[PDB]
């Protein structure tokens, strides 16, 4: 049941007519959900709970501006608003 | 043939043990009761160099070259080993010596000190060691660093070099720590001297780089003079190489008749370890008679003058007498004992030992062909 | 400033057309948007990793490959769908 | 040559045996102490550049 | 939004915090204390 | 140079290339140099 690639899970969901479920990382699930021919679909909730980080050299002179800048683009609405567009403004299934 | 040979000694600096090694072995070949094991007496002149005054050290070359000598043993580091060797390959003179061997292939000395560069490469491919700090000092020669280069090149190794030789602070040792550190490399290859070894090994300790995450492998024969109790406590995998093995019956008998000799005859014996290069004096004086033993039995004729002759006419007797000591095969309490036609040695086993909290383990044994079989 | 990344969509894109398109501009994706933002907030040139992987520690020669590994060595910041690990956070 | 010890005793030795006041020559890293010990030991001045 | 465990500028427990923070989570010990705490206790059920 | 570091508390980061054989070591250390933005070089290496 395990599968090569992301793609290889995806297509065999898609062509097992119901009979295989792929576990895979929600982000990557949603992006796929918009994605023709909008024929899969997310189910229940997250199994476990991570996050996706900006990362730098340890002791980098950057890493300090750069986190108070995610924290910025996180309370400005910029980074919702990025994954909107990216995901489901550019999604070809709809809303 | 004659009925005395005498041979020259060359002792440097920090070389008691040493000496009394020389002694003692010398001694049990004249104390041999069987006419057939001692056809002849063995005499020796022993002299003690300077290493940083090449004159002196040329005046006591010369003065036992007239006294009259058939074979030279002796040591040699960085600053005494051209003049030596050049005057001994100039003048038709064999020296044995346990120093570190010559990087160029030269005539007429013999360094019966087993290379480790082959047991290093082989050490290295089997622990997939693909990412390592080379620590090194130029102090025993350039043949290490160059191999460890050459094969970085040809198995796309990622090694970082770093000459620690010339670094006279520890603060530079923790900077290099850290910074190494900095880029996770968790695998070091000290090929330095003992001491060196030693503050480095101290400078990790402090710096806490000695926990189970950390693999040192310490390129140096001397595995037992070096300090390894507080590294050993904090779990780092050590890995060593030596050449004298405890439970060879003939190393047991050495100790057993080596510890009961008088302090103020055979100094640096009784309540001192054993060091690696008190084992290669005690087999070059078995090579040594092995080879005249040979010379007086195949009847060949061996039988001075001053060094700076112009021209320098070799004694013609020199070329039997390298060759008679090229040849030998010989079990001595670093194993077996031959020599190819540069003197450097053949057949020799390298134990790898790895070192945990319990204690020091052999992890196994290299050879030039069975290529580090292990345990 | 070097900023290593990795192909994955929607993350990093390659533009349509990217043979006339040079430099940053033949990428397109929500971390270009990212890095673009972060680079606002605090000049860099996307680097996509070579290996095409995120950063995993081989358990047997111990050397960090991907975008983690170039980072440790000193050739990259990455601004990609990189999981907040433990192992990656030492 | 300053590779082989006994080339460059030779050298100076026949120098100093042929009657000399002073020398005038060069060293490497490897001939400076030769060189240096002899000129030393045999008060006997060595003008280098 | 996210909930972290906060510490003094410079001090010596943030890396140690930090550390033992993502290793719990790794262990599924976080998840296994919001059950606990949020549906274990709770008074509804299923 | 090292004593003047110490002293004045420089920053020197002192590299050996007198055992270096290979141009592609000069490249690795030029390059590892500026990935960390040195931008001052004291050579005391000989004419070759």
């Amino acid at each position: 049941v395990f599968t090569k690639t992301t793609a290889d899970g995806v297509a065999r969901v898609r062509k097992s007519k119901g009979k295989f479920a792929f576990l895979l990382e929600s982000t990557m699930n949603e992006y796929i959900e918009q994605r023709k021919p909008c024929d899969t679909m997310k189910v229940g909730g997250n199994l476990d709970s991570k996050g996706y980080g900006v990362a730098t050299p340890k002791g980098s002179a950057l890493g300090t501006p750069v986190n108070l800048a995610v924290l910025k683009l996180s309370e400005q609405g910029i980074l919702d608003k990025l994954k909107n567009k990216w995901w489901y403004d550019k999604g070809e299934c709809g809303a | 043939f004659p009925n005395t040979i005498s041979i020259g000694g060359l002792f440097m600096r920090n070389t008691v043990q040493e000496h009394s090694a020389f002694r003692f072995a010398v001694q049990l070949y004249n104390t041999n009761q069987n006419t057939t094991e001692k056809p002849f007496h063995l005499n020796y002149h022993v002299d003690h160099l300077d290493s940083s005054n090449s004159f002196s050290v040329t005046n006591a070359f010369c003065s036992q070259f007239s006294r009259g000598v058939y074979a030279i043993f002796g040591f040699y580091d960085q600053m005494s080993m051209n003049t030596l060797t050049s005057f001994c390959g100039a003048l038709h003179t064999s020296f044995v010596t346990p120093s570190f061997p010559t990087d160029a292939d030269v005539q007429f000395v013999i360094q019966m000190r087993p290379a480790l560069k082959g047991a290093i490469l082989s050490l290295l491919s089997y622990y997939k060691w693909e990412k390592f700090v080379y620590l090194y000092d130029t102090e025993r020669g350039f043949s290490v660093l160059q191999a460890i280069m050459e094969a970085a090149v040809q198995n796309n190794w990622q090694v970082t070099a770093r000459s620690v030789g010339n670094i006279k602070d520890v603060q530079e040792f923790r900077r290099i720590i850290e910074e190494m550190d900095r880029r996770q490399e968790k695998r070091y290859l000290i090929d330095c001297e003992v001491e060196r070894i030693n503050t480095i090994l101290e400078q990790v300790v402090i710096l806490g780089k000695h926990s189970r995450g950390y693999h040192y492998m310490l390129a140096n024969l001397g595995f037992t003079d070096i300090l390894l109790e507080r590294v050993m406590h904090g779990g780092a995998n050590i890995t060593g190489f030596q050449i004298v093995n405890n439970e060879n019956p003939m190393v047991q008998q050495f100790i057993q008749r080596w510890v009961r000799l008088d302090e103020r005859e055979f100094p640096e014996a009784k309540n001192a370890p054993l060091k690696y290069t008190s084992a290669l004096t005690h087999d070059a004086i078995l090579v040594i008679a092995e080879a005249f033993r040979y010379l007086r039995r195949q009847r060949v004729d061996v039988s001075a003058g001053d060094c700076l002759a112009n021209p320098a006419v070799p004694w013609s007797q020199g070329i039997d007498i390298e060759r008679a000591l090229k040849m030998v095969q010989v079990q001595g309490m670093t194993g077996n004992i031959q020599f190819d036609t540069y003197g450097r040695r053949t057949n020799y086993t390298i134990d790898v030992y790895e070192m945990k909290v319990s204690g020091s383990r052999k992890a196994g044994y290299w050879n030039e062909y069975e290529r580090f079989v292990p345990f | 400033i070097v900023v290593t990344t990795i192909l994955e969509s929607p993350y990093v894109m390659y533009k349509k057309n990217h043979e006339q398109l040079e430099g940053n501009e033949r990428y397109e994706g929500y971390c270009v948007d990212l890095a673009y933002e972060i680079a606002k907030h605090v000049k860099y040139k996307l680097s996509i990793v070579g290996d095409g992987k995120y950063g995993a520690r081989d358990p047997e020669t111990k050397i960090w490959n991907g975008m983690v590994g170039e980072l440790v060595y000193g050739r990259a910041i990455a601004v990609a769908p990189l999981t907040i690990t433990l192992v990656r956070e030492e």
